[PDB]
């Protein structure tokens, strides 16, 4: 048991769990139908690959997702897939009326019409888990969806499951491939209705991924499919741990008792490696040591900053495929004296370390190259508040001229909302500040 | 007089069968509990530790517990877990999250009546109970937390019986969570006021016992739990085996203990060997006396010299001469008296087995209370206060209920038994 619920919430979170999904099936061998030949426990079993996926006595294994947008765009295309076997109809959820980039009909208006329905389908789910462990909720901090149906959830989760884990993978704006000019405003207010009810969040920039896709897929304009096949890169290297058995496998929730050390410093910083072309794969073998390297290169992380400029407060290496402790640590040694790597005075320095063997995979007709060994690195870095910096100051120069105020109150949200949104945000600039000072 | 073992949590489990698998090898009983044995001292004492069962089978008077049914799947699918009755399997499916709050006071406290269960049981089958063995971790949260609830209600229950531990220290150099130093510091708050004796196997000297002298690069938890393994046969040996002695845990610390306090020792063992390589020169009794003292081979990263043995005992097994064992003993005291209190004459007390322990001709086994062992909780002390001044990861055992109060008690508490093992380092 031990399983996971994911929930993925208005376009970028639709379209991300298409791809996770995907990558998910053929790292396992699920086939579009959802028969896996190698699977004997034909209708069950308490197999690691569990914790994603139920089983019907059909043979078919069923993502333990729900989908919920609401519009039926995105959706449909879904429903009409290569993997449209492989859902429930029941675990796609549609309504007729986006948010339209608007964070107050998202969490008010249009979205709650629909969460009720939302709960009951979530619920479907809990009650065929033995052992519910969390949830995995994935979305754009920018669209009307994303931002504020994901918080009534959110909100409605801690109501209805306790202190159940949820944990979240939240899309940053970016401008190259950003959809409205409100984005700044709806990503305050989502972050601080989230704040609250969220152990932990993987924050994705765009910028960073669609920087990534140029530099090293040599890709001249990404589009969605492009960052999505990356971000799910990612988010598989993230969930390997629950999803295989291994040896030297080290649960997610075992880094987040590190990566925590209090509720609100909950963002880990995710940096992946290797990001190589096929043409460039060839005849060049990147080793243990060289990919750990790259994890401290800051044009690999998942989100724009500086952790040079900054403390780190833990330091997970996660890695999948032909590496052995030995040449871990061996990389590790060399990259302390090497690399400018601070810690806070309060925490321990070590590096805490999973391997998993089963090697990435790679979707057909993608541009990553297939390696034998990567690595994502999480890291607890005071440098990650800068992202918070940029986005606190974008909020800042239109809500003092209330640009585009009148569409919120419109839906009947007050000026005090995004004030303390504001406020929540400015004290969060500050904790992390805080955690950076030396003790006395 | 029968001994109950009881092992929890992770480590707690994996030493444990380890611990089984060895002394089972050396009393001559196979994975199925059968006596396929060559002489007769191996069945003497048989009963301390084993059960019998008709059709002359022998049923360790074990009890494996742990929050989370992995590594209690993985005993049972080694190589003697067929050997060990299933009743006294009793496991959650939660697990602990590394957090001794839960073992402690809400996962574990779930369970913990089940366990009891199956403690009393094997108790009313004995004709005159010792007392209780525990191997645990003291860095995670099952070991850690649910070991130490449960010697607390062992104690509530059997007051007049001894409780003995195998306590694995953590250590930054083989560490899973940040929060090791806390779930520590809570469990020596516990093992101060309810244990007898503990055995504090200390994570840090066994890396570095097979990093330095057996030169492996890499040590694994496999490498670790030989040596424990080892080390916990030589300390059993005067439990399992007739001798002059005839020791059991009460005895062992009524000579061992000089105030209630201060139980807890540094265990040594000689010659120190990596698992699978064998070396083919037996030590000479003069060898092993030296190698035995020697900083190098205790189980506890402390240095003697920076403080005073209050007693010793010291096993030596294999077919050697007594009269040099006894030589060579009076001859490190004689030379080093300035290390053993002047307070406590003869603290040092020698015993001899002839049976050997499996792969070695002759070894010798140390279990020293010495004033040096504060160095092992200054420094566990110093990394709790790193994070606790900050208040640093507290929301982990805050969440279940718990309030900083606790933490300062258990520091405090900590910080006092540092003070009383310095007091008699001076007299
Ligand atoms: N990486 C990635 N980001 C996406 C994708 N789709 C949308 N986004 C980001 O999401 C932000 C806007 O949020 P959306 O998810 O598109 O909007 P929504 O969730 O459908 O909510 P509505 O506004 O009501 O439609 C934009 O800034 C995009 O950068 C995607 O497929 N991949
Ligand atoms: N020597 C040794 N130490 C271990 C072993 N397994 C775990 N540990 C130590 O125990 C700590 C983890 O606690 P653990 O027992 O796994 O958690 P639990 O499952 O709740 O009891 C770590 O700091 C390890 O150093 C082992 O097999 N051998
Ligand atoms: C300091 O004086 C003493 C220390 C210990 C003991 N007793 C009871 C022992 N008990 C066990 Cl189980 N093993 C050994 C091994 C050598 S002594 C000994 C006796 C006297
Ligand atoms: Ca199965
Ligand atoms: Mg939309
Ligand atoms: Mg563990």
């Amino acid at each position: 048991m031990r399983e996971c619920i994911s929930i993925h919430v208005g376009q970028a979170g639709v379209q991300i769990g298409n791809a996770c999904w995907e990558l998910y099936c053929l790292e396992h061998g699920i086939q579009p139908d959802g028969q896996m030949p190698s699977d004997k426990t034909i209708g069950g079993g308490d197999d690691s690959f569990n914790t994603f996926f139920s089983e019907t006595g059909a043979g078919k294994h069923v993502p333990r997702a729900v989908f919920v947008d609401l519009e039926p765009t995105v959706i449909d295309e879904v429903r009409t897939g290569t993997y449209r076997q492989l859902f429930h109809p029941e675990q796609l959820i549609t309504g007729k009326e986006d948010a339209a980039n608007n964070y107050a009909r998202g969490h008010y208006t249009i979205g709650k019409e629909i969460i009720d329905l939302v709960l009951d389908r979530i619920r479907k789910l809990a009650d065929q888990c033995t052992g519910l462990q969390g949830f995995l909720v994935f979305h754009s901090f920018g669209g009307g969806t994303g931002s504020g149906f994901t918080s009534l959830l959110m909100e409605r989760l801690s109501v209805d499951y306790g202190k159940k884990s949820k944990l979240e993978f939240s899309i940053y704006p970016a401008p190259q491939v950003s959809t409205a000019v409100v984005e700044p405003y709806n990503s305050i207010l989502t972050t601080h209705t989230t704040l609250e009810h969220s152990d932990c969040a993987f924050m994705v920039d765009n910028e960073a991924i669609y920087d990534i896709c140029r530099r090293n897929l040599d890709i001249e304009r990404p589009t969605y499919t492009n960052l999505n096949r990356l971000i799910s890169q990612i988010v598989s290297s993230i969930t390997a741990s629950l999803r295989f058995d291994g040896a030297l496998n080290v649960d997610l929730t075992e880094f987040q008792t590190n990566l925590v050390p209090y509720p609100r410093i909950h963002f880990p910083l995710a940096t992946y490696a290797p990001v190589i072309s096929a043409e460039k794969a060839y005849h060049e073998q990147l080793s243990v040591a060289e990919i750990t390297n790259a994890c401290f290169e800051p044009a690999n992380q998942m989100v724009k900053c500086d952790p040079r400029h900054g403390k780190y407060m833990a330091c997970c290496l996660l890695y999948r495929g032909d590496v052995v402790p030995k040449d871990v640590n061996a990389a590790i040694a060399t990259i302390k004296t090497k690399r400018s790597i601070q810690f806070v005075d309060w925490c321990p320095t070590g590096f805490k370390v999973g391997i998993n063997y089963q090697p990435p995979t790679v979707v057909p007709g993608g541009d990553l190259a297939k390696v034998q060994r990567a690595v994502c690195m999480l890291s607890n870095t005071t440098a990650i508040a800068e992202a918070w910096a940029r986005l606190d100051h974008k909020f800042d120069l239109m809500y003092a001229k209330r640009a585009f105020v009148h569409w919120y109150v419109g839906e009947g949200m007050e000026e005090g909302e995004f004030s303390e949104a504001r406020e929540d945000m400015a004290a969060l600039e500050k904790d992390y500040e805080e955690v950076g000072v030396d003790s006395v | 007089r029968e001994i109950v073992h009881i092992q929890a949590g992770q480590c707690g489990n994996q030493i444990g069968a380890k611990f089984w698998e060895v002394i089972s090898d050396e009393h001559g009983i196979d994975p199925t509990g059968s006596y396929h044995g060559d002489s007769d001292l191996q069945l003497e004492r048989i009963n301390v530790y084993y059960n019998e069962a008709t059709g002359n089978k022998y049923v360790p008077r074990a009890i494996l517990v742990d929050l989370e049914p992995g590594t209690m799947d993985s005993v049972r699918s080694g190589p003697f877990g067929q050997i060990f009755r299933p009743d006294n399997f009793v496991f959650g499916q939660s697990g602990a999250g590394n957090n001794w709050a839960k073992g402690h006071y809400t996962e574990g406290a779930e369970l913990v009546d089940s366990v009891l269960d199956v403690v009393r049981k094997e108790s009313e089958s004995c004709d005159c109970l010792q007392g209780f063995q525990l191997t645990h971790s003291l860095g995670g949260g099952t070991g850690s937390g649910m070991g130490t609830l449960l010697i607390s209600k062992i104690r509530e229950e059997y007051p007049d019986r001894i409780m003995n531990t195998f306590s694995v220290m953590p250590s930054p150099k083989v560490s899973d969570t940040v929060v090791e130093p806390y779930n520590a510091t809570l469990s020596v708050h516990q093992l101060v006021e309810n244990t007898d004796e503990t055995y504090c196997i200390d994570n840090e000297a066994l890396y570095d016992i097979c990093f330095r002298t057996l030169k492996l690069t890499t040590p694994t938890y496999g490498d670790l739990n030989h040596l424990v393994s080892a080390t916990m046969s030589g300390v059993t040996t005067c439990l399992r085996f007739p001798g002059q002695l005839n020791a059991d845990l009460r005895k062992l610390a009524v000579n061992m203990v000089p105030f209630p306090r201060l139980h807890f020792f540094m265990p040594g063992f000689a010659p120190l060997t990596s698992r699978g390589s064998q070396q083919y020169r037996a030590l000479t009794v003069p060898e092993l006396t030296q190698q035995m003292f020697d900083s190098k081979n205790m189980m506890a990263a402390c240095d003697p010299r920076h403080g005073r043995y209050l007693t010793v005992a010291a096993i030596f097994r294999g077919r050697m001469s007594m009269k040099e064992v006894d030589e060579q003993m009076l001859n490190v005291q004689n030379k080093n008296s300035s290390y053993f209190v002047e307070w406590i004459p003869n603290n040092v007390k020698t015993a001899v087995c002839d049976i050997p322990p499996r792969g070695l001709k002759m070894s010798a086994t140390f279990i020293g209370n010495s004033t040096a062992i504060q160095e092992l909780f200054k420094r566990i002390s110093e990394q709790f206060t790193a994070m606790f001044r900050r208040k640093a990861f507290l929301h982990w055992y805050t969440g279940e209920g718990m309030d900083e109060m606790e933490f300062t008690e258990a520091e405090s508490n900590m910080n006092d038994l540092v003070s009383e093992y310095q007091q008699y380092q001076d007299a």
